[PDB]
């Protein structure tokens, strides 16, 4: 399975399942500082929609 | 009445929605009366009215035909049923809708009459001019036996508007219509829109529509129309209303437009068993909405001033109701489960800000990528 | 010296009263509109191009629904644009029409009609 | 001087040192931006203020004071300085 | 100046206890390095 997918170029994960861990428990917004907190609400951004691109649209149509 | 007409089909994909009523270009039924006029002759001015407008002509409402229109854009199937003449301008407004991919089978010709043309009389009475009509237009005299029952057998939704009311033989035309769609498990959308002599008085047009207000599953109604069918006065003090001494919280003291969340108590005379959904419009800028089990309001907004020149809000009411229509047929969840029902109207929301943006109701009518890019761009990603 | 840049005329109830009782010879067209409905921008285009084709052989009067709300309904106007075809002759009855009609078919109802 | 200044202001101008019940982070500036700009926090008022911008470790604080959190709520909304003399109505 | 950017997502670990406690010149508190301080991104 892997390790013989990625020795070839066969398209595999970047990162093997079976070794990939989670990354635990991370600050709560009450242990933080003011600045480092998340935002209650979710703020407007003009950013926050993905860019379209040719790319995009020809791995989809690859991936099919 | 009797029995079933037509072939039994699987019955194609989005499902059909049907608009009754007359067939016209342009054509704003709800006028009232406005302080704020501009210069009678240099109509370059008018603009100004389009971007500061009205309360009621801030997302006004036309004819079935717009909604039909809008409705196939927003990438839905749409059938309009009503009569036009035998004339030139008939076959315009038909082939209008043709053009628009909108079923026409349910549109009858009147060879004997013109198009949108009403012969009147004008009498004297007491000093004062008047008019009286002598013979009404084909658009305003479809026949109980005209009706096309495959389109009432096939469509999900049965729309119309208060405009039929104006006409005695579509009144009793109407009823019979609504009877085949019930029959055949068709909703029906009483889309209110009143016609300018609707607003004369309040137990007057109470009387008039309740006949067909208690046979609709679905009513769309403005804040003005809501208001004045309840108590406008009230309403209207209620705004005016300022603390003498200190604001009841902060909110208060930012002086905001007034956003009223009518109860479902206050709403409770206009309640009746069938209905399901009552949307009452700020414009684009809220959408209350009232069920059986819940209430709210969807927070919207809008933007004239983004395009002064192109600017025009004519059309916009069809496009939020035909945004509505095009999401209850294909997401009928949305009469049970509030948080869908309030992502799903933000569609209708953002088709109606895209309809101010052009010239025309038909011109401008937006397609449904167009609709779907813009909610997204305007609403945050969690409130898609 | 400067010629005027509007031939529509704008009449009150009153004076629109006057014009019909009065003896008539031209067909008489009556323009009921109000400045912040935004079809009628695109009507006061057509009946000033209406005006000017048929200079003397008909008459061309506007009437603001913000003026004259109770006389619009009394006329049965049930929204805007709304355009009235009177004839000269008093038996006929007058024409009402409703939408942004072309401007053709006001040609040939003033003309056959009227 | 600053001491008829101060007395003009009260009399005449009607100030008066009242109380300003801070946050953490505005109580953090008044302690920090007395010392520089960027150094090493020094001053125990200013170290014990950056300890504070976290509520986790005011919770902490708290409970080894053996109050509850609604009472240390109350007890910033102190009349702080002195009390003037206690009333003798005979 | 120059700026260290995360090398990859993760869970940043050190001991706040060898820093001390400074306010920027943006308004944020933060800490000040005098050491060869050992930062780690668990990813």
């Amino acid at each position: 399975g892997f390790e013989l997918d990625k020795k070839l170029g066969r398209p595999h994960p970047f990162i093997d399942p079976t070794k990939k861990k989670q990354i635990e428990t991370t600050l709560t917004s009450d242990e933080s500082w003011w600045n480092w907190r998340k935002p209650e609400k979710e703020q407007w951004s003009r950013w926050q929609r993905r860019r379209p691109d040719v790319e995009t649209v020809f791995l989809k149509a690859m991936a099919e | 009445v009797d029995y079933d007409d037509g072939i039994d089909f699987p019955y194609d994909d989005p499902p059909l929605v049907c608009c009754f009523g007359a067939v016209q270009k342009e054509f704003v039924p709800v006028v009232r009366v406005h302080d704020n006029p501009m210069h009678p002759d240099i109509y370059s001015q008018w603009k100004m009215l389009q971007w500061d407008p009205p309360e009621f002509g801030r997302a006004p409402g036309g004819p079935p035909s717009n909604v039909a229109i809008s409705h196939v854009r927003l990438g839905g199937r749409a059938a309009f049923m009503g009569k036009v003449g035998g004339d030139d301008y008939g076959e315009e407004l038909v082939l209008m809708m043709n053009k628009e991919r909108v079923q026409t089978r349910g549109v009858k010709f009147d060879e004997g009459a013109s198009t949108a043309c009403t012969r009147v009389k004008i009498k004297f009475e007491d000093g004062k001019m008047k008019a009286e009509t002598v013979k009404e237009p084909p658009e305003d005299s479809l026949l109980a036996s005209e009706l096309n029952l495959a389109v009432l057998k096939e469509a999900r939704i049965f729309h119309f508007n208060s405009e039929v009311l104006t006409s005695p033989t579509m009144e009793s035309t109407l009823f019979k219509a609504i009877q085949w769609s019930k029959k055949f498990g068709g909703l029906i959308f009483f889309d209110l829109n009143l016609p300018l002599p609707l607003w004369r008085s309040r137990n007057e047009t109470r009387k008039l529509i309740k006949k067909s207000w208690d046979e609709a599953n679905i009513i769309e109604v403005s804040q003005q129309e809501l208001e004045f069918l309840l108590d406008e006065e009230y309403y209207e003090r209620r705004r005016n209303y300022t603390p003498q001494y200190f604001a009841e919280d902060f909110e208060q003291t930012k002086n905001r437009r007034d956003y009223y969340h009518y109860t479902p108590e206050e709403i409770k005379p206009l309640w009746h068993d069938d209905l399901k959904l009552l949307v009452v419009t700020d414009g684009t800028l809220r959408l209350h909405y009232y069920t059986p089990k819940f209430d709210g309001v969807v927070v919207g907004t809008e933007d004239v001033l983004i395009t002064p020149f192109t600017c025009d809000r004519t059309g916009s009411g069809d496009a939020v109701v035909a945004g509505i229509m095009r999401k209850l047929t294909t997401c009928p969840e949305m009469f049970e489960d509030q948080d869908v029902l309030e992502r799903q109207l933000r569609f209708a929301v953002a088709a109606g800000i895209i309809s101010q943006w052009t010239i025309g109701a038909v011109r401008g009518f937006p397609t449904e990528s167009a609709t779907q890019n813009l909610k997204e761009q305007v609403y945050v990603p969690s409130m898609w | 010296f400067v010629r005027e840049d509007y031939l529509v005329r704008k009449l009150s109830a009153q004076e629109l009263q006057d014009l019909v009782k009065g003896e008539r010879k031209v067909p008489l067209i009556v323009d009921f509109y109000a400045t912040w409905c935004g079809p009628c921008i695109l009507m006061a285009q057509e009946l000033e191009m209406l005006a000017v084709e048929y200079e003397s052989n008909a008459m061309i009067v506007k009437v603001d629904t913000d003026d004259e709300y109770e006389f619009a309904r009394d006329m049965q106007v049930r929204g805007l644009p709304t355009l009235f075809f009177i004839s000269p002759d008093p038996s006929k009855d007058a024409i009402r029409t409703e939408g942004l009609i072309p401007l053709q078919m006001m040609r040939d109802i003033i003309d056959n009609d009227m | 001087t600053e001491d008829e200044a101060r007395r003009r202001n009260w009399i005449e101008r009607g100030w008066a040192p009242w109380e300003e019940i801070l946050t953490p982070e505005a109580d953090f500036a008044r302690k920090s931006l007395n010392e520089g700009e960027e150094v090493p926090l020094q001053s125990p008022e200013a170290i014990e203020a950056f300890k504070m911008l976290r509520p986790s470790y005011r919770k902490k604080k708290i409970k080894e004071m053996g109050i509850t959190e609604d009472e240390w709520y109350a007890k910033q909304f102190e009349i702080r300085g002195d009390k003037p003399p206690p009333l003798d109505t005979s | 100046a120059e700026h260290v950017r995360a090398p990859y997502n993760g869970k940043i670990k050190f001991n706040e206890d060898l820093v001390h406690p400074t306010r920027t010149r943006h308004g944020h508190p933060a800490f000040l390095c005098y050491i060869d301080l050992s930062v780690i991104i668990e990813s």
